[PDB]
């Protein structure tokens, strides 16, 4: 960028910092001194430290980059133009209920998640101690240039994640301070940018003078791009060896690069940087750019080169489509119909281009014929530029992934001309470790999974991806050391329930769609990323199984069975207590034998969780669309009410006793009048069989059974169904 | 001679139970230790078609491969011809087409009140130093279950000694699974199977099956 | 008219209910003067019916249902409970009205569903 | 143009690309295919060619057949001016995503839905995967898919009546079609029907409004430009090994990108029936790619 457009950045993201140095210091100082004094502490600029000093506005005259800064806080908030924590997103978000507020921490990988209460109302000054050092430290040397800002944005998203950007207003009290200044300094350049292409200079006078002409003026472009082909292309693997399971994480984490990388190359072809991208998702992303001749056309021209550069690689399999919309400050505080319709354009520019995907030419050359082949990769089914590799053929692709799949295990990935994986139009991907750096050159580099900055300066990128033993064993490893337990491996599948309306409105109930802005919507897109990408490692933790996506969008873990079921619980309960109750989860649970391939397993449980979804949209569907629960009752009921009194009774019994499950079995599949006589017969021929210890407990069971049988609702019979099953399985050699 | 499609229809009889055995999820819920497999929608038995072809396919090389051959490429063109053999271009479809065999008699059974068309059958296993037993339940259809079979011979280029030829080979497999059994615990008296009111009729093209009726209603 | 579909069961649970109980046991709640043992030759008989009423047609096994009636009135006339039985559940009406495999094989399915709630309220 | 051919299976595999994917229905050039290879037996391939490439000639992807026929759910369509109603957001992306579920129509319904009036899928068929194996090692064990009918759904195609053309349908009912057919899949029960005038009323070949496509096709090189632009598609890739008694090896056949039944068209098109051989292959190897219309308002 031009010095002028990165002290416009730096000064965007730092005002309004002495909020945090003044919340440890306590000083009586206005903040804006606080800040810019400090900032003159630790570098010479004077642009920088003057749009912190007068971000304020304070007419000491001039037509500064302050005026910009300005104009751009005011439209990174609500709000137009005694103290508490900061307040939970989901306090305004869908039916008012209790209030709950966040204690400020600095973000650590190894975590459980920082949950609101509603005892945390009251600020305290302790808790920035830790934060402000952390902060000056960092900064204290530190060079305010380009290539340092994505390290600077990392750091506000560490430490000031949960820093509220307003210590007293109700108004803007959930939205951090991070995402604060993130959004400020997005629409900071993009209103530079604007007035820039349109030759004009006088700052003071249209975003102070006329301040409210300004906020009509159709500046910005919401654009947004979706890569199709994803979930099909990461888990259409038609080999069963433990060498074909690399090939699924490496693909994973391939495409999350990929998205990545569309990411920051677009943002750079135009003058902004990383945040005026609101957010990065399941191929999915959404960016605030100047509206302009330039941005559009760079737009067009960019999105034609990459599907040039995934026709060559990847042919139909892969291809992403832009669109925008244009819009002005329609974010602040028709508010019903102008926030949803500013997306509304990008999206059905999206759909539109999705649904009439090539032209003339390329298909022209996708039909011209002229292979013979023989062979196609074991893989993919791929007959472009086929390789031997390893006494099987695959495509270079699929060799590149093998490759890729060795140097998954490294922090540090950087972006070639020609060193890797293709990633773009002139550019590979390749993992490397630390060391090695030096020894290459590389137009970018991203560290995955670290929050502290680092030498090399780095792109922080975050996914979840815990992993135990590998896909072939997880079977194996579900039978105890005692040799119990069904050798099964088993997936799951779990989505937010209607996620997209929770972004688009979910805080038009309470208010009127007062609480709808682009900045609340923001930040639940970092709540949902940071519980989703972060968070979920930690519910993974010691559990043998592997994470192969995760998103609010789509989680994907395949595992040893009973893990599997422990981390999709214990993941949902997590998310229901950091959501408030507001938000729910669907899954889907696949149980299948050693071997079954990747496809098939990705694609039968994709359907059981959508038989999941088929309820009313809160439940879990387990190895079978028949047992589908509401969550909340499989948890409560099945899992740890029925299947203890279950295991508690059958633990004491002996084979001959233990048979008997599966009379109970079938007397569940073929409820009929006259089998709950039979019921009855076997039930107390069971209290016969059973040791004179349990015989008093299991008298109130036996009763209880009978009474789920004869309940004209059908619900504790399927429930009992399902919890015979799981004790079986948990008992078989 | 000129092209015609022959349908060799029976009702497959099981003399004793039988296992074929349960891979399909749905099929495969561990409700039962080692459970059968299923036609889905109605959860009665089937006897898949891949079954009959492969079983009478390996009884009819011990008679008809001159050399025992390791892989089914290498199986005799008597068998090549019938079977299919995908590395030779001239058969690389058979002439034979199997159907899945489905339970006829389920109104029959549940008329006379039969309950459930699977038994559970309980074996053991003793050890032979210890003496001690380890049980073992391992799911069958009931015996005296029927399936309607279906296969079509498809005449093409065979001169009519040929087809006569592949009538015998024919009457020699169905003959080969009465006095063998159909894929279970065979060994242990499982699969046995009989082939009732066996009869061909030509469903395409002219083709006289009189005289191959009586030798199919008298082997 | 007795013996229905839709029935049999809840007038067998009826019957199990209605039967008498030996209220002179201060220790023992209800508790039956039935007792499994008294019924095992006869209802050993009636499964040895159901099983046949499949392998064979009516007309052949009449002598059955003439020898069952018989251990029928020969146990209710050795023990009383038993009579008792009977009499509660009408069981020899029941045979009475027996003309059919259909109607037959319920009869069977009656004795079972009688047994089962025995057991099940309290039993040998 | 002419009767509506309803096969009825109870087991069938349409592979999607492998032996463990089935489908619902198949398309056209797949049951070209198996015609073209029952005429080759009968000897009467010449005959069958001959016919195929008169213009009355019309093949058809094949659908739901339910108490009546299915369609295919107009890709493009509802409009915007059509889907937009007042209802909270939660709502119109429930059923927008209801709208993106739903495969085929029954022709009562079309203009329903079109107009805008909200369907979702009916249960035609349940598809599973079983595991077989071959005695010999533990490297032969696999999974086939298959698609097994329910709810008396037959499916059924669209074609123009002709002696020849029965007499090979009738022939196919013992060969069954996709699947694994030596190995129990696939075979069906033909019947032969006319065509209701609330759809043949609305199929064309040369139209010069709006239609879909009831065909999985190709336009000619000379009509693609403006089926692409005007037009609202999905490109589906035909790919596989060809089948043949000429050589033992098998060799890929050239992968073909065509227009998915029902795409949406301002106009119809000629298609193309391509030959997609190895190069240098002893014999044409063909995709019958050349669609039949049903036109819209
Ligand atoms: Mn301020
Ligand atoms: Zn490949």
């Amino acid at each position: 960028m031009k010095k002028e457009k990165i002290d416009l950045f730096y000064g965007a993201l730092l005002h309004d910092i002495g909020k945090v140095i003044q919340r440890a210091t306590g000083e009586r100082k206005k903040h804006a001194l606080v800040g810019a004094d400090w900032f003159d502490e630790i570098a010479d600029n004077q642009v920088i430290s003057d749009q912190i000093r007068y971000h304020m506005a304070d007419k000491l005259g001039n037509d500064h980059l302050a005026y910009i800064t300005y104009i751009a806080d005011n439209i990174a908030s609500g709000v137009d133009r005694t103290y508490t924590n900061q307040a939970d997103i989901f306090n305004v978000f869908g039916a008012q209920t209790d209030k709950r507020y966040f204690k400020p921490t600095v973000l650590n990988l190894k975590s459980k998640p920082n949950f609101a209460s509603a005892t945390y109302e009251p600020f305290s000054k302790g808790d920035y101690a830790a934060i402000a050092t952390r902060i000056k430290n960092e900064l204290a040397e530190f060079e305010f240039n380009q290539v340092q800002i994505d390290s600077l944005l990392n750091l506000f998203e560490a430490t000031l994640s949960f820093v509220p950007s307003s210590t007293n207003t109700k108004e803007i009290a959930d939205i951090s301070l991070a995402d604060h200044s993130r959004l400020t300094a997005a629409f900071a350049l993009a209103i530079y940018d604007y007035l820039e292409d349109k030759g004009r200079h006088n700052y003071k006078e249209d975003l102070f003078t006329k301040v409210s002409a300004f906020y009509e003026e159709e500046a910005f472009l919401l654009a947004s791009f979706d890569l199709s082909g994803i979930q099909d292309f990461i888990y259409n693997i038609n080999i069963a060896t433990n060498g074909a399971a690399k090939q699924l994480k490496a693909r994973s984490l391939y495409l999350d690069f990929m998205s990545e990388y569309i990411a920051d190359s677009l943002l750079d072809k135009l003058g902004l940087n990383r945040a005026n991208m609101l957010y990065v998702g399941g191929g999915h992303a959404y960016f605030v750019l100047a509206n302009t001749e330039k941005t559009v056309e760079t737009l067009v021209q960019f999105e034609k080169d990459f599907n040039q550069f995934l026709l060559a690689n990847f042919q139909t399999r892969l291809y992403v489509a832009f669109g925008w919309g244009s819009f002005a400050a329609k974010d602040i505080m028709n508010s019903p119909e102008s926030y949803r319709q500013v997306y509304q354009k990008a999206s059905r520019m999206i759909s539109k281009k999705k649904i009439s995907r090539y032209d003339y030419q390329t298909l022209m050359l996708l039909n011209r014929g002229g292979k013979s082949s023989e062979r196609e990769c074991e893989i993919c089914h791929s007959v472009e530029n086929l390789v031997s590799y390893h006494d099987q053929k695959v495509c270079d692709i699929c060799r590149g992934l093998y490759q890729f799949s060795k140097e998954i295990a490294h922090d540090h990935f950087i972006i070639t001309e020609n060193e890797g994986l293709p990633i773009g139009p002139n550019a590979c991907l390749k993992g490397v470790a630390f060391e090695k750096l030096s020894q290459e050159a590389f137009s970018r580099v991203y560290v995955k999974n670290d929050y502290k900055a680092g030498t090399v300066k780095a792109t922080h990128v975050f996914v979840g991806d815990y992993q135990c033993d590998e896909i072939y064993n997880y079977a194996a490893l579900s039978k105890n050391e005692n040799g119990l337990g069904i050798k099964r491996l088993a997936v799951v599948r779990l989505d937010v329930d209607d996620l997209g309306a929770a972004f688009m409105a979910g805080f038009s109930q309470q208010g009127n769609g007062q609480y709808s802005t682009l900045s609340r919507s923001a930040t639940f897109s970092r709540s949902m990323s940071l519980f989703f990408k972060v968070y979920i490692n930690q519910f993974a933790s010691d559990k043998k199984l592997s994470i192969i996506y995760a998103g609010g969008d789509d989680v994907f873990a395949i595992g040893s069975w009973q893990d599997i079921i422990a981390f999709t619980v214990e993941l949902r309960e997590n998310f229901i207590k950091w959501t408030n109750g507001k938000l729910t989860l669907s899954a889907g649970i696949g149980l299948f034998a050693d071997k079954t391939p990747i496809s098939l397993m990705a694609h039968q449980t994709g359907e059981l969780e959508e038989a999941a979804k088929g309820n009313e949209k809160d439940s879990i569907s387990l190895f079978s669309s028949d047992y589908t629960f509401k969550f909340d009752r499989f948890i409560t009921n099945v899992y740890d009410d029925k299947l203890e009194q279950i295991r508690y009774f059958f633990n004491h019994q002996d084979e001959r006793g233990k048979n008997f499950i599966y009379k109970l079995i079938e007397l569940l599949r073929n409820h009929d009048r006259m089998n709950m006589a039979r019921l009855a017969y076997y039930l107390t021929r069971l209290e016969e069989l059973t040791r004179e210890t349990d015989r008093d407990k299991f008298k109130t069971f036996k009763n209880l059974f009978y009474s789920w049988y004869t309940n004209k609702n059908d619900k504790d019979r399927k429930e009992a169904e399902l919890a015979l099953l799981l004790y079986i399985y948990e008992i078989r050699k | 001679m000129t092209f015609a499609k022959i349908k060799f229809s029976a009702q497959i009889r099981l003399e004793t139970g039988l296992h074929i055995g349960g891979s399909d999820a749905f099929a495969a819920i561990g409700a039962i230790d080692s459970p059968v497999i299923k036609d889905p929608i109605t959860n009665l038995p089937i006897i898949p078609g891949s079954s009959l072809k492969g079983k009478m396919r390996t009884l009819l090389a011990k008679v008809y491969n001159e050399k025992v051959a390791e892989k089914p490429s290498d199986d005799s063109d008597i068998l090549s011809r019938l079977f299919g053999n995908s590395k030779d271009k001239r058969f690389k479809m058979g002439r034979l087409i199997f159907r899945d065999a489905f339970l006829s008699n389920a109104d029959e059974l549940d008329s006379l009140g039969v309950r459930s068309y699977t038994e559970v059958k309980f074996e053991n296993t003793i050890d032979r130093i210890t003496a001690e037993a380890n049980p073992r339940q391992i799911e069958r259809a009931i015996r005296n279950s029927t399936f309607d079979f279906e296969l079509i011979y498809e005449i093409t280029d065979e001169n009519e000694n040929q087809v006569e030829e592949d009538f015998k080979v024919i009457r020699d497999g169905l003959k080969l699974l009465e006095l063998d059994y159909l894929g279970g615990s065979g060994s242990r008296g499982y699969g046995k199977v009989a082939f009732e009111n066996l009869k061909a009729t030509t469903v395409f093209g002219n083709y006289d099956v009189k005289t191959l009726n009586e030798l199919l209603t008298a082997e | 008219t007795i013996l229905t579909d839709e029935n049999y069961v809840d007038i067998a649970e009826k019957a199990i209910l209605k039967l008498e109980r030996n209220t002179r046991n201060r220790k023992n709640p209800d508790a039956f003067f039935l007792t499994t043992s008294k019924l095992r030759n006869l209802l050993s008989l009636t499964s040895t019916l159901f099983d046949e009423s499949k392998v064979k047609e009516y007309d052949a096994l009449l002598d059955r249902i003439a020898y069952l009636r018989v251990q029928f009135v020969y146990q209710a006339g050795r023990e009383i409970a038993v009579k008792d039985l009977i009499e509660k559940a009408q069981i020899l009406e029941a045979l009475k009205e027996i003309k059919d495999r259909e109607t037959l094989q319920r009869f069977c399915r009656y004795m079972e569903a009688l047994v089962a709630y025995f057991k099940f309220y309290g039993g040998k | 143009t002419y009767k509506l051919y309803i096969m009825t299976f109870q087991n069938a595999h349409f592979g999607s690309g492998t032996l463990d994917s089935s489908k619902l229905t198949f398309s056209a050039d797949r049951i070209f295919s198996a015609l073209v290879l029952e005429a080759l037996k009968m000897g009467k391939l010449d005959a069958f060619l001959a016919e195929a490439n008169q213009d009355k000639f019309t093949l058809t992807d094949a659908f739901p057949f339910q108490f009546g026929p299915f369609l295919p759910k107009p890709i493009g369509y509802p409009k915007h001016d059509q889907i937009d109603q007042s209802v909270d957001v939660k709502e119109v992306r429930r059923q927008a995503k209801l709208s993106k579920k739903l495969q085929f129509l029954a022709l009562e319904n079309v203009d329903d839905y079109l107009n805008g009036e909200l369907f979702e899928n009916e249960e035609h068929a349940v598809i599973d995967t079983v595991t077989k194996n071959q005695p010999h090692k533990d490297d032969n064990l696999y999974q086939v898919a298959t698609t097994r009918f329910s709810n008396d759904t037959s499916l059924y195609v669209i074609a123009n009546e002709s002696d020849l053309l029965n007499e090979l349908m009738s022939s196919l009912q013992y060969s069954g079609l996709g699947g694994k057919r030596s190995s129990g899949f696939g075979r069906f029960e033909l019947d032969i029907q006319n065509i209701p005038l609330e759809l043949s009323d609305r199929l064309t070949k040369n139209h010069s409004d709006k239609v879909m496509s009831l065909t999985t096709a190709l336009p000619v090189d000379a009509d693609l430009e403006e089926a692409m632009e005007d037009g609202h598609y999905l490109l589906t890739k035909s790919s596989g090994f060809a089948f043949s008694h000429a050589t033992n090896e098998n060799y890929r056949k050239q992968d073909l990108y065509k227009f998915a039944s029902g795409s949406t068209f301002s106009k119809t098109f000629e298609g193309q029936i391509v030959d997609v051989r190895p190069l240098d292959f002893p014999h044409a190897v063909l995709n019958y790619a050349k669609p039949l219309f049903f036109k819209l308002e």
